């Protein structure tokens, strides 16, 4: 039998329903997520780290002149300084005093922690969107597997096949461009591949981080050897993925709306409450016994004897019935007035039966089904004494789940005198006109 | 790839008011304190803590 209905994109608040088989008794259902993953599809653009200048040793032409060539390396620079006469331990290295020429050379290579420590640009797509389901029905134990939501693919979770249909709403944290690092993931709209400038973030770029390819583009400027010493002195624009490192900010772990979770394998957002999620479960046919075979309950009567409408199950209420072939019988309540925590409850010939519920509502009232009867209770509830809770509500608000008898009175008494006075003018003025109208007729 | 300890900040004192959450803080460090909220806007919070 194929339940169909649509609940929360809830993690952690258990969906209750009972499956109505005609001709069976009602076999409770309830379906629990116990974990959302939206994982996008995403593609790496590049990968940033920090540098390392490479710089060979100067070639020191003594009493001649050497020139520079282009290599394909990155970022290469090259320049012969003229008139050098440097000296190392044993003194003097060349003989002529100027007419000496040292040619430094230098270029950047990735740097040993770039294969640890660096960070992944990606390119976001839509990609896809799965759940761990948690389900219970009946006499079955709860039963859990992976499922996709797509409202397709069909699970089967304890020999009940599940669809779950797609989220109603397409909403996700990551935009078309986000970067990885270590365990945080960044909105950022990162520079295009060989485009990063000096000392920003794109400052270094490389398809992979094995690549044999490498975009520098730093100011790496050789300058002019100290007088008499061999060395090869350059400037640089400071690394900007340090920089980055610095001023990264927050990340999308922390500033993700409806408190999405984020991972990186695979790169997802986990259990963002956004929208609704459609369901349909085919419940096994052994799962239901017939009316007949089921207790049956009768005269009963729905006692509120506390209530809070705090978000914890701040209700407790006090059921009496009489019944006959003493069993197990499921309780539900179908509308969203009232979450009941116990889902059955043993009824003997003749007794009460107690329960607890959840509510929103300063006044509620609530249907409750006993398996094939159902009860109607009212009651009055208390505010919450506790300002904070570390748990989130159990119940849902309505737009007059708040407003007291009270309140009602006064919007009675309001709109009945403010209506009446208009009415009675116009009354008025409606025997007025035809008091005039038979003065001249 | 290593795995180090990280020091930890003292518990904080928490106080609950109508819709309302006061924390004392009383870092040994500069700590840092992020804040979100769970809704449609998630108003994030970002600041380092370096005196009670
Ligand atoms: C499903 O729910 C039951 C009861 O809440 C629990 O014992 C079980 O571990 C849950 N399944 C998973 C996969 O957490």
């Amino acid at each position: 039998y194929e339940h169909t209905a649509v609940m929360p994109n809830k993690v952690g608040i258990p969906y209750k329903a009972l499956v109505e088989r005609p001709g069976y008794a009602p076999v409770h259902l309830q379906i629990q997520l116990v974990n959302t993953r939206i994982i996008p599809s995403t593609n790496l653009e590049y990968i940033t780290c920090k540098y390392k200048t490479k710089v060979p040793s100067p070639v020191v032409k003594c009493c001649g002149a050497t020139q520079c060539t282009s290599k394909p390396h990155p970022d290469y620079q090259c320049q012969v300084f003229s008139g050098v006469y440097p000296f190392m331990y044993g003194g003097a290295y060349c003989f002529c005093d100027t007419e000496n020429t040292q040619m430094s050379e230098a270029y950047v290579e990735r740097s040993e922690e770039c294969s640890i420590d660096h960070a992944k640009a990606y390119k976001v797509h839509t990609g896809t969107v799965q759940a761990m389901v948690n389900i219970t029905y009946g006499s079955v134990s709860w039963r859990s597997a992976d499922v996709y939501v797509n409202g397709e693919t069909p699970a089967k979770i304890g020999d009940a096949k599940l669809i779950i249909g797609p989220l109603s709403s397409a909403w996700s944290p990551f935009d078309n461009k986000v970067v990885v690092y270590g365990h945080e993931v960044y909105n950022y709209d990162f520079p295009e591949y060989g485009t990063g400038k000096a000392g920003s973030f794109g400052d270094l770029q490389s398809r992979t981080s094995t690549s044999n390819d490498l975009y520098a583009n730093t100011n790496l400027k050789l300058q002019r050897p100290q007088a008499g010493i061999v060395h090869t002195p350059f400037t640089q624009v400071p690394s900007g993925f340090e920089r980055w490192k610095k001023d990264k900010g927050a990340p999308l772990n922390d500033v993700a709306p409806f408190g999405c979770s984020i991972a990186l394998e695979p790169l997802r957002a986990e259990n963002c409450a956004v929208g609704s999620i459609p369901i349909s479960i085919d419940i096994p046919d052994a799962a239901f016994t017939r009316i007949s075979e089921t207790p049956t309950v009768s005269d009963l009567e729905c006692k509120i004897t506390e209530c809070t409408y705090a978000f914890d199950f701040g209700g407790i209420a006090t059921v009496a019935y009489k019944s006959s072939k003493a069993g197990n019988c499921p309780i539900h309540s179908p509308s969203g007035v009232a979450v009941i925590k116990e889902n059955d409850v043993t009824l003997a010939e003749s007794g009460s039966f107690t329960f607890h519920f959840s509510t929103a509502n300063i006044h509620p009232a609530f249907k409750l089904q006993v398996c094939t009867s159902a009860v109607t209770c009212k009651g009055d509830c208390k505010p919450p004494k506790d300002h904070i809770v570390d748990y989130a509500a159990q119940h849902t608000e309505s737009f007059t789940s708040a407003i007291s008898a009270t309140a009602w009175s006064w919007i009675k008494v309001l709109v009945g005198g403010t209506s009446a006075f208009i009415v009675l003018g116009l009354i008025a003025t409606a025997v007025v006109a035809l008091v005039l109208f038979f003065h001249r007729h | 790839k290593a795995k180090c300890i990280a020091t930890l900040a003292p518990e904080p004192l928490v106080e609950h008011k109508h819709r309302t959450l006061i924390l004392h803080l009383h870092p040994d460090h500069p700590t840092l304190l992020t804040t979100r909220s769970l809704g449609s806007d998630a108003n994030p919070t970002r600041q380092w803590i370096e005196r009670p």
